[PDB]
């Protein structure tokens, strides 16, 4: 295909969402959003990536949602233009 | 939040 995700695996939802088992107590933001808007767990801090376009979003601020940051940021992805 |  034309497009291709930086992470394959990650490409289930479910997958995504079991990324977040050891997701930090102060991170406000539900493994729930997080994993529908394509973001999953990078172990590190309260840091996520996106399995298509492979951005990066960490430092999450309360009144942050996940999709409105994603596309934000990366405007350019195709799970955002697909969406 | 913050972009990497
Ligand atoms: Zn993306």
């Amino acid at each position: 295909g034309t497009i291709y995700p930086r992470n394959p695996a990650m490409y289930s939802e479910e997958a995504r969402l079991k990324s977040f088992q050891n997701w930090p107590d102060y991170a406000h933001l539900t493994p729930r959003e997080l994993a529908s808007a394509g973001l999953y767990y990078t172990g590190i801090g309260d840091q996520v990536q996106c399995f298509a376009c492979g951005g990066k979003l960490k430092n999450w601020e309360p009144g942050d949602r996940a999709w409105s940051e994603h596309r934000r940021h990366f405007p350019n992805c195709f799970f955002v233009l697909g969406r | 939040a913050v972009p990497i």
